[PDB]
RNA sequence: AUCGAGGACUACCAAGAUUAUAACGGAUAACGAGGAAUUGGGGUUCGACAUCGGAGAGGGAGCUUUACAGAUGGCUACCAC
RNA sequence: AUUACUUUGAAUAAAAUAAGGUGUUUAAAGCAAAACAUUAUGUUAAUGAAUAUUCAAGCAUGGGACAAUGC
RNA sequence: ACCUUGUUCAGAACUUAAAGAGAAAUCUUGAGUUUAUGGACUUCAGGGGGAGUAUGGUCACAAGGCUGAAACUUAAAGGAAU
């Protein structure tokens, strides 16, 4: 670009809408989350893009579809962002 | 018993009847010679060991060790008694400032004492008289390497 | 407590000392930073290099606190 | 591929300064794409750099001072004796007061000036005006 | 850019800088190995082993965990196939792709890609006879890949 | 056998040796080198001929004397003079 | 641990090339002649250019950055 | 899903340039980073004809394909633009 900028302290909506190797220091998009069951009470930790049908550890209300990129989870899932 | 396969008696250069235990010379035996070869070379156990016999190995026998010394990679250990020593050497081309791979083959003889060399094996030469045509060279010393499937010993 | 062995350079003359690649300098100051944090993280390590009377000096900064090498522990500057 | 990765950040650091850019990124750094720009610093061609880590061979981010007219590398680094300095310098730089060539020694990575102080040839790296 | 064709993807993963397990991972190393040993047993590939671990466990990064890889892990509990893993999969392919070939004769694609594919086993072939992984006595065959691949 | 190593030659034994890093062949109006001409650097071309080494005495071949010769301003035989 | 690279050397026929001295009347040459001692005497037991080379190999030595075979 | 927008990865392209290059036409996802000449490797060319011809070798059922000169002749042949 003809107008630059610092290239050690970039913003961070700038790294934010790099691609995930093109950055700084290169980071995942991805994390670990745990769902809690609609079915029950238990939290099951699995993958943000994970690549295969997730199940409680309990039962099995399935929790979650593998749809190229990102877990589609059901509409009654709800998680946190595990840190 | 079993070095004696040809059709002439095979004796060392150096035979020598050994003292009995009343202190006379044994006629009954023959004292195996063996010397030790000059900068920095071990005597191989099968040569002290061992009963075989060669008039050309440099360990037990009056071929002497000369100044040359080469090194090389063991290439074919078809014919017997001998082995064929390939160098890798690169030459400079003075007008293109480059070197250049080249090799050559050096036919050496390999005593009996070196028995687990085969082809492929790292091996330091030295030199020694005219033994053949070809063959001026002597095996020294041997370093196994990987193998390839193909083990031609010698 | 760990050590960090000889080497044996290449004309050499010598011998070795066993290094396997746990007993190297870069590895010990390494783990001797890792286990010293523990609680806390390093994410992040930045070395700047600038002339000082003639000579270079390369300032080592370890960075995001989320031997003999004289280090700056820091946070994010901005995050 | 990349078979040198000295040539690729010398032709980035060139780049930049021909467009005027004041800092500019290497992606892959070494131990001597660091030695080159150490010795680009202590003529003052360069005003410093920075090192990131990024646990894969991580990224050099040099600061450039409208003062580096080109660096090169040189392509397969030629045994240069003692004695074959001068006819090195004569084709490589500009003048006998301007440039610098960079070799690679036994005792690290030095400039012609000063590797002809220290009586000691090697392989040459490049240069720059 | 791939070895044999034009095209040019970057598609990777991203390690995060940060070598130690997360703070939140509580399962020792003690678990994660035998729940690994159970599904070598299970005749799983390394890679797919791992992304199981990861999807269900949680374990994203094994050498995170327990600080050595799957596949030294598994080599010292002996359950490493004999046949490494990616080489395995390029011969599965090869026979594949041939007993199609039976029936379909005149598929002049199938022909060439399929030269595409042994040009590759090879390759790995070379490769690992080079790292000692497979001994010199092996060599591929199409005669015989039919069965051990199997 | 030779002054002597050695397939240099003989008897028996084995199947070996060289080759794309150019073997085996073909050409040279080719004796090799120190060197010579011209050259910013790199190079290109030449070297029968001062000096060092090799080979020859019209063509091969075989020998004598002697410490040294397969000698030819020594000998024998054949070919051309 | 070797090799390669590099620095110093060892050893290596002259002539030739470069180059040191020397008024062959200059010069190309030669390696002699003299400068002054008014020279037998004395410099003097006078000069011999250190004469340097020099590539591709070979031998030894200090360094291990860049490289190959490590194992 | 279809459609309108932000970011980003890959693909075939397009427009502008007082800049870079080139003999110019033009090139810009290069034909740029080259007398300030060296990132890695392979193939090919040496004025126009004779001529991809003759001969030799080899492949093919054949037409032909691959390799491939010399004698001689000639101050031009050729490229982009006004």
């Amino acid at each position: 670009p003809l107008i630059e900028v610092d290239l050690l302290n970039p913003t961070a909506a700038s790294e934010a809408k790099a691609h995930k190797m093109k950055r700084l220091v290169p980071t995942p998009n991805s994390y670990f989350l745990e769902i809690k069951c609609p079915k029950c009470g238990a939290t099951t930790t699995t993958f943000s893009h994970a690549h295969r049908q997730i199940l409680c550890q309990k039962c099995g209300q399935p929790l979650g579809q593998p749809t190229g990129g990102k877990l589609k989870l059901t509409q009654q899932c709800k998680f946190r962002i595990k840190k | 018993m079993a070095e004696q396969t040809e059709r002439a008696y095979q004796k060392q250069v150096f035979h020598h009847h050994s003292r009995n235990e009343k202190g006379e010379i044994d006629f009954g035996n023959v004292k195996r010679y063996h010397k030790q070869i000059g900068m920095g070379f071990v005597t191989p156990a099968e040569a002290i060991k061992g009963t075989y016999i060669d008039k050309k190995c440099p360990f037990t026998s009056d071929v002497s060790i000369r100044g040359r010394t080469l090194s090389g990679i063991v290439k074919s250990c078809h014919m017997k008694r001998t082995i064929i020593v390939r160098r890798d050497y690169f030459h400079y081309v003075s007008k293109y400032q480059r070197y250049e791979k080249r090799h050559k083959n050096i036919a050496v003889h390999c005593s009996p004492a070196f028995r687990q060399l085969k082809e492929g094996d790292h091996v330091v030469i030295g030199q020694c008289r005219p033994l053949s045509k070809t063959v001026r060279f002597n095996v020294l010393k041997f370093t196994s390497r990987g193998t390839g499937d193909k083990k031609q010993f010698a | 407590k760990r050590v960090v062995a000889h080497t044996k350079k290449v004309g050499q003359s010598g011998k070795t000392d066993y290094k396997p690649r746990s007993r190297t300098s870069k590895a010990v100051h390494e783990a001797y930073l890792n286990e010293m944090l523990y609680p806390v993280e390093v994410a992040g390590q930045r070395v700047h290099a600038t002339l000082v009377h003639k000579k270079v000096a390369n300032s080592k900064t370890v960075f995001v606190a989320v031997t003999g090498e004289k280090v700056k522990f820091a946070f994010p500057v901005v995050a | 591929v990349r078979v040198n990765v000295l040539a690729d950040a010398l032709k980035s650091i060139t780049n930049a300064e021909k467009q005027g850019k004041r800092q500019v990124m290497i992606r892959p750094a070494s131990k001597v794409i660091c030695e080159f720009l150490n010795v680009m610093m202590k003529h003052q061609y360069i005003t410093d750099y920075t090192v990131v880590d990024t646990h894969r061979s991580g990224k050099i981010v040099v600061n450039l001072n409208g003062r580096l007219n080109k660096c090169a590398v040189i392509s397969p680094r030629f045994n240069v004796t003692l004695s074959e300095f001068d006819k090195w310098e004569a084709n490589l730089l500009p003048s006998r007061h301007f440039g610098a060539l960079v070799l690679t020694t036994s005792y690290g990575i030095l400039d012609n000036t000063e590797a002809r102080a220290k009586h000691t040839g090697g392989r040459i790296l490049g240069f720059f005006y | 850019g791939r070895m044999y064709n034009p095209g040019r993807g970057i598609s990777r993963r991203c390690i995060p800088y940060r070598r130690s397990a997360p703070s939140w991972l509580k399962t020792s190393t003690l678990e994660v190995i035998d729940e690994m040993c159970k599904l070598a047993k299970k005749g799983i590939a390394p890679s797919q082993i791992g992304a199981i671990m990861r999807d269900t466990h949680g374990v994203g990064l094994v050498k995170s965990v327990t600080g050595s890889k799957v596949l030294r892990i598994l080599k010292l509990a002996g359950l490493a196939p004999k046949i490494p893993e990616d080489l395995y999969f390029l011969m599965k392919r090869a026979v594949s792709v041939r007993k199609h070939l039976e029936k379909n004769k005149k598929d002049k694609d199938a022909k060439y890609h399929l030269i595409l594919i042994e040009s590759k086993i090879h390759r790995l072939t070379r490769y690992y006879k080079s790292a000692k992984v497979l001994e010199a006595s092996f060599k591929y065959d199409a005669n015989t890949a039919s069965a051990i691949v199997s």
